């Protein structure tokens, strides 16, 4: 019926993934976040996406942030994903954060969560989970073997979020990214995989 | 055609012809073509290359009996990587290296000697984007990745560590979804398949990339009386279908 | 496309719900057949249950089914005689509607919808399990008796005993396949218990 | 169709369908219908009853595998009384008792496992008005009559004291006249027959009356090598065709 | 037809016919059909089952005098569960068990001997989804639930603990809303009702489910002189209307 | 007149039911709420619904939460009803809360109350209060008798609301769910029942 | 459908407002009739009141009425002679508009709208109470004199004394039924006092 159909299946949204940065923020005292593209590590969301290799996507995701408590506090954040191409900000001062080209949105914590959509970037027709081969040419040393999984096409740039201040933050924040899928066309579904955990990031 | 009840005749008998290669099997099951597609030449729109491809049709397209493998009553299945196998053989493989930007499909014929009982059917399937996964020490901590030899064994095949897993998350049983046919060989004999394309990029060098690999693993244990001939060989021959090349320049084994 | 279509492609219920069998699935798959009493033998008994039951659960249908709070539809099952070609045998397969107990005997099973297997040149035979329900949709999840929940039962028997040629081995194996009927539905897609991780992958 | 020489194909293969029961035999001989008749509903003119009959078509009409019997190399044939067997089974039998004024025909399927040699063909036939006759002490003086169990064994069958006689005056050989087919099972496999009617009265309670009984007795001794599987099972399934009932009132086992 | 003033004649006299059962009452009140509906066969759209139902019309549809009950001057009313009562009786009940997926309606006839005075009219009504509720110890803490026997007494009836309550929240007086007629029997005599459907599911096994139950409880105390005959019997006969079954398989008493 | 008519009657809305979870929250120190479907226990609202057995419903209900005082405080909550089918979250960590399929809404306490509508789920044509029979087949033991009331069709999944935080909440919250009925068609009304309290949950 | 329709189906005012009668309603219902003085006897007196008064209140009409702040409309009442068929008797039933006191006698009642009961083969007789109000709508709730509130009064009397056949019992019973007229209205639906619980069910 309606629910069974693909759109309903996809339409459901879940947490893409979240990170928490403590106020003390040993991890980031500066509290800059340079985030990997990889949704992929999170199993649950990813697998579903994996399920249909080929999709034409317009995707909207929402940003919500809170402390580990979930308490909100007033901070204003700036948001960016430069690309993978761009330099990634070293620190609070970091040059990149002033970003000409690289897109940024500024919203207050107080401000209601912001939602945006992103195009299907990949240079490849699609992002396919499985990759067979090496991004690189040459003899494959044992050490090299790490390479095997990677598919360069399905690789995206990092995200940067920094609380704006010379000083260090009073309060913590969590990325708590939510993604929802727009109406989807998908092709050539592939079976779900559950495996032992070879390692992350994993082609699975 | 046939429904479960319905059975025609001379479905089983078939001949395959390719450039100066022919195979016939008296007993067969109707050929399955993947995803209801048949191989084709990459479209102009599709092709980025802007380099005129070369298709040696005839030489390229032929059955090659790359290797024959013996069987065990139970044996680990092993995987044939498509790209390497062709490459290893020549002219086609040799042509490939120079030609290296390469894409193709192929028709696959696997033949075995038949025994009446032919219990212990073996299932063969090709899965696109076959990716291996390691035990990683079985701790899971180890986070180790598969050997080069393992990944592209070079058409030695690769014996499957754990068949159900297929050394990948995918459960074996689900595997059926991908097109395949099984040889009890009681039911059928040398199978015929033609492989339609899933190609991420309409043209790849494809030296690095493997379109897919073939796995042959018996679902069932073979069983025979002692008297019956212990040895049940399997052989594989394949002829690549439309193949095109670009990247004329120097050939690398890699 | 639709998950159900995926379901259609192939789901096989575990022949036997054994840890060992499940863990090493090939073992589970085989259902032994032997020369036996012609009748009265029970090849095996199976449960309809939606995949709350192990065999379905393991299957793709089960996995998807788990996702969906309710499942409705009819299932197709196939059986094949792997066992020796020369040897012949007949078996009875029966399907029983809910509300009965398990047939616990060949005759009883036969009363319910049943089919007979010559097994011969045609390797495989297909059972069909009709959708019968008071309610249009049944819950995927059972575990507690609900009339709506419980699909029913199935059983196999020996219509005739196995007979084997001298050459042919006494024993034989049968393999079971499962499929989904064209009309399959599930509702209110939600999460799946099946996959989780204790600790963050990150 | 076939003459002695002429043989077609797929005569042997046949499927029978009945209410939610199906039987298929790969090997078969063309079905024989008795006396060139097929079963029908009793005519208005025919029917005395003036009580509207009830025909549960579906439930009534189905194959029942009432019993399976094992075989001996040589065994006495035994007889299945039609009416009892159906009665014993339910719903149909149960329905009958209430419904007791009952008449019907049926299609009969008997299946056995097959052995290649399948020597010792067994002949099965149904004879209307099968009447048993006793030895009467073999003096003939005794003037004794057959046991109740013997007369209507209740689908246990009844092993035949002396097959040639068939425990009736009729010589065995002549028996061929009544419609039947024999299973060497070398020649054929599970036979199919549909039984047309001889009914004295267009409607009978038929609890008492038996339309006829089936006898299965091998003309020939089975023979096999020791190695070959000793056990050659036979099973019978039948589906009654048009059945009608009257005499709604209370059901008696008798 | 009649308004309060208006009264015709021969409304009272009526005959009911069913399959080979007839009841006549000289005195009667016009029949009431529930909710202005009459029984019907479940629609194709309605029916999920995809199993062809069987309707033994005739045998199924007949008046059964399941039980006769005596009366007391004042007595607790008792409830007849529809499904059980039919089931208990056969053939219909027997048929049901095999047939178990069952749905039906019925026409109900209750007859009593009449006395002129016939004070102490008794009110009979059927309420769909009659649910019992316990005192729960009258503390209310107890949270106890009714006995199996109580819930489906098996057409013994069930004497009502507290009639006004009807052992349910519903006040007795409101009960009038559901279709019923009362027998002073001064006014009328053996009542006739035909029961239209409320069925949640167009087909149910309905072994478990009860369509509804009938309750017979006098609103008024009977009163008579000593001389007058002390015993005022009541009898009930019902004939189920359209009944259909599915779920052919084995019959369970339950 | 207008008021008397059914729609007016139904249209009125009342508290479906509420629960309060203390900050100390002995009940839920975690402060997770897995809530039963049963509106039914609450007499007042339920009876009215009971009144018309058959309805075609689109229903909207609103969420408001406060402490027992009614004081508001800043927390951000996540809302879910997985189905009855889904696993129900053990704890704060609980896996389920990351919910792919199962619907969730995130709103701040500060954020204005959220209203949503829900379809007529039940597999049955309708949800009827009274059930005669047992969901289960078999002999009915005295212990079994508890079963009698239950109607599986008119059973719905639980709700989960969890304050989002590893730690335990500063402040309490109350479910305070309000439901309003949309324009209604209803059939075969049944009389209101008031009974002694056999027990809850009760078929009544 | 509409509540009023439900009201239409049946509401019966308590014949007598007694705790005992109310608690055990059957007792309340009966209104005794006996061989009596032919006239001058008061069968009973009833109050119009909207269901603030007990008898209506208990009724469905009362319950709904309680919900509605105001009720308007006319009520129908029926009486039946349960008492012995052979015995005959005539009674007068009277309805009186507001503003008077209770009739307190047969004659007085008769002045107001009245009807006479032969009671015979026709078991039941229907009184009708017309809607008469200064205001289109009256409040459901009374309890304090408001002209708008108070419907009026009704009374029963003996047009003739009960006469009984020798066989027939001296006493007889009459039962009263109540109904709602086609035109019934209530306004501003709100809560009902009637059902509450001290403690949370939860």
């Amino acid at each position: 019926t309606e629910e069974t159909s693909i759109t309903n299946f996809y339409s459901r949204a879940g947490l893409v993934g979240v990170v928490n940065m403590p106020v003390q923020g040993t991890s980031n005292t500066k509290g800059f976040a340079k985030w990997g593209i990889d949704i992929m590590g999170f199993v649950q969301m990813r697998r579903k996406l994996e399920l249909m290799t080929y999709m034409r996507f317009s995707a909207e995701f929402t940003f919500v942030a809170s402390t580990p408590e979930g308490e909100t506090t007033n901070l204003i954040l700036q948001y960016m994903y430069a690309p993978p191409g761009a330099p990634l900000p070293t620190r609070r001062d970091s040059y990149e954060w002033q970003t000409s080209t690289n897109p940024s949105i500024i919203s207050k914590m107080a401000d209601p969560p912001a939602q945006v959509s992103v195009p299907f970037l990949s240079p490849a027709s699609a992002y396919q989970w499985f990759y067979d081969g090496y991004p690189t040419f040459g003899k494959h040393p044992i050490d090299q073997d790490f390479q095997y999984g990677m598919c360069p096409n399905n690789m995206m740039g990092t995200f940067c979020v920094r609380m704006i201040g010379g000083g260090k933050p009073t309060q913590s924040v969590t990325i708590r990214i939510y993604m929802r899928l727009k109406h989807i066309r998908a092709w050539v579904p592939r079976p779900l995989r559950s495996q032992n955990y070879t390692m992350r990031n994993y082609p699975n | 055609s046939p429904t479960a009840e319905a059975c025609g005749y001379s479905d089983r008998v078939a001949q395959l012809t390719v450039g100066n290669s022919t195979i016939t099997t008296q007993e067969a099951a109707n050929v399955i073509v993947a995803y209801g597609e048949w191989p084709q030449y990459c479209p102009d729109t599709d092709a980025t290359a802007v380099d005129k491809p070369t298709r040696p049709d005839v030489s390229v397209n032929r059955f090659y009996t790359l290797d024959t493998k013996d069987w065990s009553s139970s044996s680990k299945g092993w995987y044939w990587k498509f790209p390497d196998i062709l490459a290893e053989t020549g002219v086609f493989g040799q042509n490939a290296q120079f030609h290296f930007l390469y894409r193709s499909g192929f028709c696959i014929h696997v033949q075995c000697n038949a025994s009446k009982f032919h219990q212990g059917a073996l299932l063969v399937a090709v899965l696109p984007e076959y990716v291996t996964g390691t035990v990683s020490g079985n701790t899971g901590h180890e986070n180790t990745h598969p050997p080069y030899a393992a990944t592209q064994p070079g058409a030695t095949g690769f014996e499957l560590t754990n068949p159900y897993i297929l050394d990948a998350g995918i459960p074996l049983s689900q595997l059926l979804v991908c097109p395949h046919q099984w040889i009890n060989l009681r039911t059928n004999n040398c199978a015929t398949i033609v492989v339609p394309y899933i190609n991420s990029v309409p043209f790849d060098s494809a030296l690095n990339h493997c379109n897919f690999g073939l796995v042959v693993i018996p679902v069932s244990p073979l069983g025979f009386l002692q008297g019956a001939t212990p040895t049940i060989p399997i052989t594989i021959t394949v002829a690549p279908m439309n193949s095109e090349f670009s990247g004329l320049r120097q050939a690398v084994t890699q | 496309r639709n998950l159900l279509e995926l379901c259609q492609i192939d789901t096989i219920m575990e022949v036997n719900n054994l840890t060992t069998n499940e863990a090493t699935p090939m073992e589970r798959l085989r259902i032994p057949v032997q020369v036996q009493t012609q009748s009265g033998e029970l090849c095996a008994a199976f449960k309809a249950d939606p995949g709350l039951d192990g065999p379905w659960q393991s299957t793709m249908v089960g996995q998807l089914c788990r996702y969906y709070t309710q499942w409705s539809g009819s299932l197709k099952i196939t059986f094949m005689f792997t066992g020796s070609f020369m040897a012949t045998g007949k078996m009875l397969i029966a399907y029983t509607p809910p509300g009965g107990s398990l047939p616990a005997n060949r005759m009883q099973a036969m009363l319910g919808t049943h089919v007979i297997w010559d097994f011969g040149l045609q390797s495989s035979v297909t059972l069909v399990v009709p959708w019968i329900s008071n309610t249009h949709y049944r819950s995927q999840a059972t575990g507690s008796f609900f009339d709506y929940y419980a699909t029913g039962i199935v059983s196999l028997w020996y219509q005739t005993n196995f007979v084997v040629p001298i050459g042919a081995p006494t024993t034989a194996y049968i393999v079971v396949l499962g499929s989904a009927q064209k009309n399959f539905t599930m509702r209110l897609c939600r999460d799946t218990s099946e996959l989780t991780q204790a600790a963050e992958y990150q």
